[PDB]
DNA sequence: CTAGTTGATCTCATAAGGAGAAGGAGCAGAGCGCTTGAGC
């Protein structure tokens, strides 16, 4: 289990094509937990790997736990297709150029942007403009990605579907490999098995092994 | 009957009243109802 | 350019309404994806 690899894996699940190559493919912390059994490295590992610059973690809102991991070099090439074309697109480039490749943290201070990225405070809403930077509170913001709302409302969508059927099913149990068998709702788009991902990290259900497979329960 | 009329009816006239103080019906009858009586009181009863 | 002087200027110091419009609550039902689910 190599949080390298743990990363790769949920990349390959995005659906791609679903949001017209805009927003770049979202993987979430929760389910990173879920392929490396050991959670207290996957963060040391993916923390020296993010100041390695080859990964941007992204921290969400729909609940405090709320961290995803976007791919840089595709965090990079979707912001200029994004951006150009724009009045925001001047200092975006100018965060891309300067703050990216020279931080790594989650959230900016106001002293910290302003003076060591020279950041003025009238292009600063041209950043708010497009998914560039958050509103952390008065003095710090969280970066942001460009195009994050309709995700989220689908991710938080899909969550609640999910456990909704867990729930509903007989016994209150239902097979994993009962998930992908049957075809997957409608109600959620993100994909079925990129969902049974999320709240194995989130420890809404537990990966209890039998002879039929393993199988996911609500806690006790 | 009694039907409201001078400056209480002109300003319930000028602010639209969704509530009129009296409001009221003139129904006039189209066959023989109109001529003879007890056909008259049937529609009456009919839509009182 | 330099001191000395004169005012400003400040600071600190001791003690038997209403009609209507707007919001929100609660229930009530329609619809629909879903999850079975079992009769021919």
């Amino acid at each position: 289990g190599s949080a390298r690899a743990a990363v790769s894996e949920l990349m390959q699940l995005f659906p791609r094509g679903l949001f017209e190559d805009a927003l770049p493919p979202i993987v979430l912390r929760s389910q990173v937990y879920s392929l490396v059994p050991d959670r207290t490295v996957a963060d040391r590992q993916l923390k020296e790997l993010q100041e390695q610059g080859e990964i941007r973690i992204v921290q969400l809102g729909f609940d405090l736990d709320a961290h995803g991991i976007i791919f840089t070099e595709d965090y990079r090439t979707r912001v200029l297709k994004a951006c150009d074309g724009r009045p925001y697109a001047g200092a975006v480039q100018k965060f891309l150029a300067s703050v990216l490749p020279a931080c790594g943290d989650l959230s900016f201070q106001q002293d910290q942007m302003t003076q060591t990225f020279g950041f003025r405070d009238s292009e600063i809403t041209h950043l708010v403009n497009a998914g560039v930077l958050t509103v952390r509170d008065a003095g710090s913001w969280w970066l942001a990605v460009p195009g994050a709302g309709r995700f989220i409302k689908y991710f938080v969508k899909g969550r609640q579907a999910v456990l909704s059927m867990v729930r509903k099913a007989k016994y209150r149990e239902l097979l994993l490999s009962e998930l992908l068998g049957r075809r997957a709702p409608v109600v959620v788009r993100l994909g079925l098995t990129y969902h049974v991902h999320d709240l194995i990290g989130a420890q809404l259900v537990d990966c209890i092994s039998t002879t039929s497979g393993t199988l996911l329960r609500l806690p006790e | 009957k009694n039907v409201t009329l001078g400056v209480p009816r002109l300003k319930e006239l000028i602010n639209i009243s969704k509530k009129p103080k009296t409001p009221s019906l003139t129904v006039f009858l189209l066959g023989q109802s109109a001529r003879d009586a007890e056909r008259a009181k049937d529609i009456l009863c009919r839509l009182e």
